[PDB]
């Protein structure tokens, strides 16, 4: 078998072992939790093996398997530079997502581990599939496990939060399905190699655009359609929050490099001013209302909306720099949003049972290790240099300015507004006076568990900020394939 | 004699000072190099450079005294 | 660092209205800050003399409306610099003591009987790690301008001839600033500093009633509060920019 | 030597900040002050090196950002303007360090304070020694983060927390 | 799979990174008609 | 026209002086005497001037 | 008040007021127009 | 004065060994 | 909803439970609690916004008028512009770059 | 779930946080809420979008030197 | 009069020791161990980037011109 | 007067008045590792600094003694006649 | 010139950077045309990168008079800057330009 199918079977094998260990011993929950964690590490070791062998300048899909047997629906796995880093991000997060929530679950622990081990397979598949209906199949197979993750292990407003995520994601994704079905009808298959050769008529493209963008606008999400995230992320367990922000919010970002940039170019060009108008508005409104949010975990969720808008305008720039910056800002968001969710949902909520910023003040005085990491993750949310978040924003913002200058000029105001809320949240929890008086007893500082996942996430954010060429050298040639345009003296060569 | 534009180029004279009196700036900046720009060691070469620049300033001062009266004391700046 | 030294001596008080005397109590600090204040006003032959006074005569040296304008504006701005330099040096060291006796009660006079061992605390100078920086920076403040005037001012100096500081021959005004500017405007900032300094010293020491007359007039009440409140720029920023953004966030969130 | 002017203030900051417990107030003060004194001496030499001899110095370490038409390096240029700025930056930084031993003697948190002092000197060196505008922006933002850290050094006081918001956001 | 160049330039148009061969000469004609200024970029070499 | 309070600002400024009699007179008398007399406050307002003036005259007499 | 801060205070003051009039004696006539730097 | 002594720590060696 | 009053107008010397915030443990909170506390934008109470615009206008009017007197009576340039051999056109970048003064009008 | 440390939960702040959470259940359509909603959701995006269309492809800065014009169109 | 250094790292009081919760084994040996082994392997990864390929051709075109000197 | 503080709080920077009794030994050890680290960056500088103008033979320029580009130049220039 | 590296034989295109006379249903010939065009656009942009590195050394070598010594390099960089961008093959693949 191939090496991309080993990525999928290992999390499935872990599901089987958790389900059968009680049949060999009444077994401890600690034994269930070591199985799930060792299983996620092995997937991460395979994924690092794949990256060692990967060819950074190859236009053919790699690590494929000769099917040679065709059915109505068949799984085709391959890897290109555009997808390798999304796979790696999924395989670094899932181990931390389990470790972060190691003590906080308490009840239904096997069910919790099985859903995450199942989510890892489904989110890994969505990057590995070489068809657009298979992309849709896994881009939407994650909705039943996430409905039950929030309902079983979520917070107080969990029932409504889980109904919002499922119904919005189901509704938005059913307009994508209509567009995909139309392309398959006109071409006869959704396999990428055959679909990317095909050129659609402008009118077909302009209606295929209306339907892929409606799906992506709901799943980005844009400002007037972001209600599900404000509920889903907050009421979700800590581990579910880490997956939904770092990995699920990136499915729409990676879906533009497949469903829009290569097959609907004329539509993307003539409609970019609509995208940029929306993206600009969701940069401003999201940021203004992130300043006045009183739930800390919902202040981290709102921050994600503003960042997704910068990377959405980057994917619509028709520029090499804004396209690579969009992937860098999505990788950067994956580490930093994970840390800020760990701080809000996994350290404060663990010690106080509250998420209201009214109750927190002067936390640096009694918890100096938490405040150090919390400061670094707030600076990265603010796009400070020396973090990968700055590189992605700069390249995403430059391609936005080069495409349509005015919108990138409004979008550049994210430098003042992301800074505003990030420091304001920081000064109100870590600083802002002496330790609050609402704390009856003293709180312990970071545990060796809390410290080492925060340190690991910060380490990826800073090291990749210094030397982004670790990710940039892989995307160059493959990004080169999604640009639409010619130059008058460089084209049509004889 | 005046320094050639090649000589001013080859002695790295600042552009704004590639004027007629740059032949005195050649040794002055040379004296400044050897003396580490101490303000009491290259007095005579500054004086000659300073004096010469005064003379062309005076000629350019008179060169408007005819111009100003040609326009009846009108604004010229 | 000199102001920091008087804040340290006077129990972390930072208000001029509670500082007085102190000249005999902090002799090194006063002289060192006198060193600094003379170069801040660009008193002749100080370090700041060669830098600030060449900016003024270079503004008039560019015989343009904008240059003569900024020369007048900057010269007025220099007048007020001399005023608040006297204020600092008079109210902190030279005026009658305006703060509690604790900063000025020595042991040469006995105010106590059974507590003579402690509890005097009379505004003393600090230790070696405090004074050493102040002495070094004083020597710079006297001589560094002279010793480096050629490296920077020069006349055809080639220190920045690696295109680190590119001046285009069209914008060169150095030669006119050396020769064209009249001696009156060249010397004008000096007379203003010497004349205002004595005028403000008399109005602060000899004739102290007049300023009380100004601030107790409704005209001067508004002029004193206008400049104390920093042109009300803070006022209009919080009310119309900062609070406006916080209302906009609330309206988006609520409505 | 030239790349050692850049590196020394950074190392003293890291010892004082992440290893203040091991070195203590005295050891943090000594390592922080000595590293910036050494850097100051090496910078006075570099003024004679570069400016008085008209020898610019170029050093590139590795690339920071690599794209189409975009190649921004972790590179440093020493010219007449660079060494001119370094002298007030490093003379004043050295003296304020020595000064701060007496001024902040009674404060509880000396290791954190002296760490922020060295962090500011490192960032100010990065701002004036860069080859390009984007690495100069790292020092620009870095000096801003360090000014926020030093305006808000006494986090208990709310006035300080308002004033550091002003510095950061303006 | 491929279409006439004229067909696509009709829906999107030249510009926005779509610089078809001959874009600069046409732009000169377009800019001259609308701005009334002839485009003549400077040399950048003192020699030739 | 006059306010109910006896406060008049013209009369307020008239009393901006050193009062002839003051109940607190002796409590404040230390701030204008000794180290804080007129002479003592400005005795050393120019620290090095006296030493420098005589020293500079010694250098100034170089004709002989 | 210590003697050291006293000697330093007047010494720093006597540093100026010697440079000041030395610089005036040497560069005064040129500054106030009576001379020219040559 | 006290005698409490602080060891160099494991973070010291991981950083030095890492470098 | 209580009155929307900034807590910087409360007494700092009252027996507040939280002295730093000037609050008590049970007292009702306005819905705008975030931006009404001690850690919020300051409220300057020196003068009224309308009177402030007046005084900003008077500063500006005074500074524009000073500019107006300077434009009436300010000197003319006293020396002719300095003339370069060939305009230094080679040393300043060639014909395709701006050069210095060279036998032109004034 | 896990026991947390003791917090002096302020009844006033708890009911305020409850108020913010259930607030939507009481939104009505007034002359005021419509005016704010129409401004934010229609007017501002339509104004930003209109300028985006009018200035689209209007300018390019690459390699443009003196004698050339920034305006593409 | 500096005080002794204090505190409980990981919240472990001066009496007892850190108790291993369970995650520590795999996370230190497997998660981090894989990254060091990935880091050492990445050094010997051959460079298949487009630029290392494009620089060498670009040099051979500019060497055919006075812009770049050729070693031949 | 020193502030009362909690003694269970662990901080990497020491906390409130932290000076160990081994402070001198630890400070000595950190000095050597600083000196060793700054010795590697110096040897990097010597071999990687780039100059387009070499110094004069008799003119004070202490870089002459450790930078390879200059040392290659001055040794080559020390071969004539 | 500089010898052609061993790594520069495995990735060297075997086809001209064009789509004319390329059967699209032959995927092998089509992907190599895609690769040939991308590699040319990239050589052009690294050509400008290398000219920019020489310009910088001429700038730090000539200092004040770089404005009269570095003009040839300035020409070449400004030529390349207006002509080399990585624009992809997608437009090229989907349109034919007759050149007549
Ligand atoms: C750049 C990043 C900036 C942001 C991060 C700032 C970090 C601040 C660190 C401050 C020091 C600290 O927290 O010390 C606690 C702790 C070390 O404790 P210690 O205070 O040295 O005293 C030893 C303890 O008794 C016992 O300490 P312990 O119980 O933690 O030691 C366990 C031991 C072994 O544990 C095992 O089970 C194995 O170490 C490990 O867990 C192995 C390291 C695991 C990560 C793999 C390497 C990553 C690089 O820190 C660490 O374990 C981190 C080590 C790596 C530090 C890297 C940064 C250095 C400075 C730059
Ligand atoms: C490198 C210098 C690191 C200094 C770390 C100091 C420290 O440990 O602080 C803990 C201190 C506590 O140290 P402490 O010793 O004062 O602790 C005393 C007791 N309490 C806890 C009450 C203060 O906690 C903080 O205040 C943390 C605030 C954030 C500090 C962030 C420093 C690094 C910033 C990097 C900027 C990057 C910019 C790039 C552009
Ligand atoms: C340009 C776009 C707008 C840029 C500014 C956006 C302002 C958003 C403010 C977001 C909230 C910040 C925190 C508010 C809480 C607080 O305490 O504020 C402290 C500070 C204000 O503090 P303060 O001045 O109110 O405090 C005074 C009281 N003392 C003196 C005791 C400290 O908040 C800010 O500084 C907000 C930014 C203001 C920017 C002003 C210049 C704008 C220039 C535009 C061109
Ligand atoms: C405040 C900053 C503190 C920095 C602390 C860490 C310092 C790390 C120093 C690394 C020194 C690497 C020296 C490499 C010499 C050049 C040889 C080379 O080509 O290596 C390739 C790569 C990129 O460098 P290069 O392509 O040459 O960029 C041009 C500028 N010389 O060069 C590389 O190998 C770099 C790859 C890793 C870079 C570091 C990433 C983690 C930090
Ligand atoms: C552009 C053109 C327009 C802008 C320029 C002009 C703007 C208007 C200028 C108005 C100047 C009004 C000066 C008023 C002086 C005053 O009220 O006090 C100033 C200062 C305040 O110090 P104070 O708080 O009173 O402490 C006690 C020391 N007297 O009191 C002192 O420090 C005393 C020293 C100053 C006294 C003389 C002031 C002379 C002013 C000329
Ligand atoms: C398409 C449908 C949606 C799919 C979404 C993914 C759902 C995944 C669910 C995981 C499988 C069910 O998980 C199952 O939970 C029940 C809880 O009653 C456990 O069952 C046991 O739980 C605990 C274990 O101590 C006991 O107290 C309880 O008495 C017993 O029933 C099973 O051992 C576990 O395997
Ligand atoms: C683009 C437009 C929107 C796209 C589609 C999105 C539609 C989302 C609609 C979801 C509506 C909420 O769905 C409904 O929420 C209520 C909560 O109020 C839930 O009700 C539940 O929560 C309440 C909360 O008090 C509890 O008493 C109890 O747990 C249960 O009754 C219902 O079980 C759920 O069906
Ligand atoms: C909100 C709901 C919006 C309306 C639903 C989407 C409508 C899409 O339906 C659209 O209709 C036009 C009308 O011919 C068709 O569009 C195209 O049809 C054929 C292509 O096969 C062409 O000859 C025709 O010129 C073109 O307009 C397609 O059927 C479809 O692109
Ligand atoms: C960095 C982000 C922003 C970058 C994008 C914004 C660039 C803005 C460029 C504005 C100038 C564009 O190009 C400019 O257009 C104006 C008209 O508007 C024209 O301006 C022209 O006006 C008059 C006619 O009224 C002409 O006689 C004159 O020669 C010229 O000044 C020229 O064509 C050009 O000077």
């Amino acid at each position: 078998m191939s090496l991309l199918y080993v990525l999928l079977i290992i999390p499935i094998i872990g599901i089987f072992l958790i389900s059968t260990i009680d049949s060999f011993y009444f077994f401890n929950v600690s034994y269930y939790k070591k199985i799930a964690l060792i299983t996620t590490i092995l997937n991460l070791i395979v994924s690092l093996i794949i990256y060692i062998l990967f060819d950074f300048s190859n236009n053919q899909f790699q690590f494929i398997q000769e099917n040679l047997d065709l059915s109505f629906y068949d799984i085709y796995l391959g890897v290109d530079g555009v997808s390798i880093y999304f796979v790696l991000l999924t395989t670094i997060i899932m181990p931390i997502a389990l470790v972060s929530n190691w003590n906080s679950i308490t009840n239904n622990i096997k069910s919790y581990l099985i859903i995450m081990l199942l989510l890892e397979t489904l989110l890994l598949a969505v990057f590995l599939v070489l068809d657009v209906l298979l992309f849709y199949i896994f881009f939407e197979s994650i909705l039943p496990p996430l409905f039950i993750l929030i309902g079983l292990f979520g917070s107080s407003n969990k029932v409504r939060a889980s109904f919002y995520i499922f119904l919005y994601t189901l509704l938005g994704s059913l307009f994508l399905l209509l567009s995909i079905l139309t392309m398959s009808s006109i071409v006869g298959t959704t396999y990428f190699d055959v679909l990317l050769k095909s050129s659609f008529e402008y009118t077909t493209q302009l209606f295929l655009f209306f339907g892929i963008f409606i799906a992506f606008a709901v799943k980005t999400p844009v400002w007037g359609l972001n209600s599900w995230l404000l509920r889903a992320h907050v009421e979700s367990p800590l581990g579910g929050s880490i997956v939904l922000a770092a990995i699920v919010l990136k499915l729409s970002l990676y879906g533009v490099f497949r469903l829009i940039l290569p097959i609907l170019p004329q539509a993307s060009l003539n409609l970019t001013y609509i995208v940029y108008a929306i993206g600009a508005i969701t940069v401003l409104y999201a940021s203004f209302s992130t300043l006045r949010t009183v739930d800390v975990k919902e202040l981290i969720a709102y921050s994600s909306v503003a960042h997704a808008a910068i990377y959405l305008m980057g994917v619509f720039s028709n520029t090499i720099q804004g396209l690579e910056g969009a992937i860098l800002l999505g990788l950067a968001h994956g580490f930093v949003s994970s840390g800020l969710f760990i701080c809000a949902g996994g350290i404060l909520y663990d010690r106080t049972g509250t998420r209201l910023i009214y109750f927190f003040r002067g936390l640096t005085q009694i918890m100096p290790l938490f405040s150090l990491f919390f400061f670094i993750l707030c600076l990265g949310n603010a796009g400070t240099p020396l973090t990968l978040n700055f590189v992605g924003e700069f390249m995403s913002l430059y391609g936005t300015l080069e495409r349509l200058p005015i919108a990138g000029m409004l979008a550049s105001t994210s430098i003042i507004f992301s800074a505003a809320y990030s420091i304001y949240m920081y000064n109100r929890i870590a600083f802002g006076g002496s330790v609050s008086l609402y704390f009856i007893d003293c709180f312990r500082d970071l545990t060796k568990r809390e410290f080492f996942i925060l340190f690991t996430l910060v380490s990826f954010t800073v090291i990749l900020g210094i030397y982004p060429s670790f990710v940039l050298d892989g995307l160059h040639y493959n990004i080169s394939s999604v640009v639409y345009g010619i130059e008058p003296n460089a084209s049509y060569l004889t | 004699r005046r320094a050639t534009r090649e000589e001013m180029r080859d002695a790295k004279v600042p552009l704004a000072y590639r004027d007629s009196c740059a032949h005195l700036l050649i040794p002055l900046n040379r004296c400044r190099y050897e003396t580490y720009y101490l303000p009491w060691k290259c007095e005579d070469e500054r004086h000659s450079y300073e004096k010469c620049q005064y003379l062309e300033f005076k000629k350019r001062v008179q060169k408007m005294e005819e111009l100003r009266e040609a326009k009846g004391g009108a604004r010229s700046n | 660092l000199g102001a920091g030294s008087v804040i340290h001596a006077v129990a972390d008080n930072q208000d001029f209205r509670k500082f007085g005397g102190l000249i005999s109590y902090l002799p090194l600090t006063y002289s060192v800050m006198l060193i600094a204040s003379l170069s801040l006003v660009a008193f002749p032959f100080m370090t700041g003399f060669y830098s600030k006074d060449f900016i003024l005569e270079s503004a008039y040296g560019q015989f343009s409306f904008s240059g003569v304008a900024v020369y007048i504006i900057a010269t007025i701005g220099a007048i007020f610099t001399t005023l608040y330099s006297v204020k600092v040096l008079y109210l902190t060291f030279l005026s009658n003591p305006n703060g509690p006796r604790t900063y000025y009660r020595l042991a040469i006079d006995n105010f106590f009987s059974a507590q003579a061992i402690k509890s005097y605390k009379p505004a003393h100078e600090g230790d070696f790690f405090l004074t050493l920086p102040l002495v070094i920076l004083a020597l710079f403040s006297i001589f560094f301008g002279f010793i480096t005037k050629d490296i920077f001012i020069g006349l055809g100096s080639n220190f920045f001839v690696d295109n680190s500081l590119f001046i285009h021959p069209i914008h060169e005004i150095m030669i006119d600033t050396e020769f064209a500017v009249p001696v009156l405007f060249k010397l004008l900032p000096f007379i203003f500093t010497i004349s205002f300094s004595v005028i403000a010293l008399t109005l602060s020491e000899l004739l102290s009633e007049l300023v009380i007359y100004f601030k107790f007039s409704r005209f001067g009440y508004n002029i004193f509060g206008f400049f104390n409140q920093r042109f009300l720029i803070e006022f209009f920023y919080n009310k119309y920019i900062t609070n406006l953004i916080l209302n906009l966030g609330g309206q988006i969130t609520k409505i | 030597m030239y790349l050692s002017i850049i590196i020394l203030p950074l190392l003293g900051s890291v010892v004082s900040g992440f290893f203040g417990r091991k070195v203590g107030v005295s050891g943090a003060q000594l390592i922080t002050c000595s590293s910036v004194i050494i850097t100051t001496i090496l910078s006075i030499i570099a003024f004679f090196e570069v400016g008085f001899n008209n020898i610019p110095v170029t050093i590139n370490i590795f690339r920071w950002i690599d794209s189409e038409w975009f190649i921004i390096n972790w590179g440093f240029q020493y010219d007449s303007l660079t060494v001119s700025m370094l002298i007030p930056v490093l003379i004043i930084s050295s003296l304020v360090h020595i000064y701060s031993i007496s001024y902040m003697s009674s404060d509880p948190h000396n290791q954190r304070f002296f760490s922020y002092l060295s962090l500011f000197t490192f960032m100010m060196i990065i701002l004036v020694t860069a080859n390009n505008y984007l690495l100069m922006f790292v020092g620009w933002e870095g000096v801003g983060v360090c000014s926020y850290l030093l305006v808000s050094f006494w986090f208990t006081r709310i006035a300080a927390n308002q004033s550091s918001i002003s510095a950061f956001l303006t | 799979r491929r279409r006439p160049i004229e067909e696509t330039l009709a829906e999107i148009g030249e510009g926005r990174g779509i610089k078809p061969p001959g874009y600069y000469e046409r732009r000169a004609q377009r800019l001259k008609e609308k701005y009334g200024v002839d485009i003549n970029p400077v040399c950048a070499d003192p020699d030739q | 026209k006059p306010n109910i309070t006896g406060f008049d600002m013209r009369e307020f400024l008239r009393h901006t002086k050193t009062p002839t009699y003051d109940p607190w007179e002796r409590h404040e008398a230390w701030r204008y005497t000794g180290r804080f007399s007129r002479f003592n406050r400005f005795k050393g307002a120019l620290p090095g001037f006296g030493i420098a003036t005589v020293a500079f005259t010694a250098y100034c007499v170089f004709e002989h | 008040v210590s003697r050291v801060h006293r000697f330093l205070a007047t010494g720093l003051g006597a540093s100026m007021w010697f440079w000041i009039f030395y610089r005036a004696k040497k560069d005064g006539p040129v500054l106030l127009g009576w001379k020219h730097p040559w | 004065g006290h005698n409490v002594e602080e060891p160099l720590g494991a973070a010291f060696y991981i950083a030095v060994g890492g470098i | 909803n209580p009155p929307r009053i900034k807590r910087q107008f409360r007494d700092p010397h009252a027996d507040w439970w939280d002295k730093q915030e000037r609050r008590n443990f049970g007292e009702p909170v306005h819905e705008d609690h975030d931006i009404l506390g001690m850690f919020s934008p300051y409220e300057y109470t020196w003068i009224t916004p309308g009177k402030g615009l007046f005084q900003i206008g008077l500063f500006i009017a005074s500074f524009l008028g000073l500019c107006y007197v300077v434009k009436l009576t300010y000197p003319d340039r006293v020396s002719y512009p300095r003339e370069f051999e060939g305009g230094l056109e080679r040393e300043l970048g060639g014909a395709g770059a701006v050069r210095a003064f060279l036998c032109l009008d004034d | 779930g896990l026991q947390h440390y003791k917090i002096a939960m302020d009844p006033a702040l708890v009911r305020l946080g409850s108020m913010i959470s259930n607030r939507y259940k009481y939104f009505r359509w007034t002359k005021r809420t419509a005016l704010v909603s129409f401004m934010y959701v229609v007017v501002v995006p339509s104004t930003i979008g209109y300028l985006a269309y009018k200035t689209d492809g209007l300018w390019d800065l690459r390699a443009k030197r003196r004698g050339d014009l920034i305006s593409e169109r | 009069q500096y005080d002794p250094p204090t505190g409980w790292l990981w919240g472990v009081r001066p009496g007892e020791k850190y108790q291993n919760e369970g995650w520590e084994g795999p996370f230190f040996y497997g998660f981090w161990g894989s990254l060091i082994v990935f880091a050492i392997a990445y050094a010997y990864k051959p460079d298949t980037s487009i630029q290392t390929w494009a620089l060498e051709e670009a040099r051979r075109r500019l060497e055919a011109e006075g812009i770049l000197e050729d070693p031949n | 007067p020193k502030i009362p503080y909690p003694k269970h709080v662990w901080s990497p920077a020491g906390g409130w008045y932290a000076q160990p009794a081994n402070w001198k030994q630890n400070t000595a050890i950190f000095g050597l590792v600083i000196f060793g680290i700054t010795a590697m960056v110096w040897k990097y500088s010597a071999e990687h600094e780039v100059r387009h103008k070499m110094p004069e033979p008799d003119r004070f320029y202490p870089s002459r003694y450790w930078v390879k580009q200059i040392k290659d130049y001055e040794r080559a220039q020390k071969e004539k006649q | 010139p500089t010898p052609e590296s061993e790594a520069f034989l495995a990735k060297k295109p075997q086809v001209p950077p064009t789509f004319d006379g390329v059967d699209y249903e032959d995927n092998k010939r089509l992907k190599q045309a895609q690769d040939a065009i991308i590699r040319e656009q990239w050589v052009q942009v690294m050509m400008g990168r290398l000219v920019r590195e020489e310009l910088s050394k001429c700038y730090y070598r000539e200092g004040v008079n770089h404005l009269e010594k570095c003009g040839k390099l300035r020409e070449r960089y400004l030529q390349l800057l207006a002509n080399a961008k990585v624009k992809g093959y997608l437009f090229e693949q989907q349109n034919y330009w007759s050149k007549e």
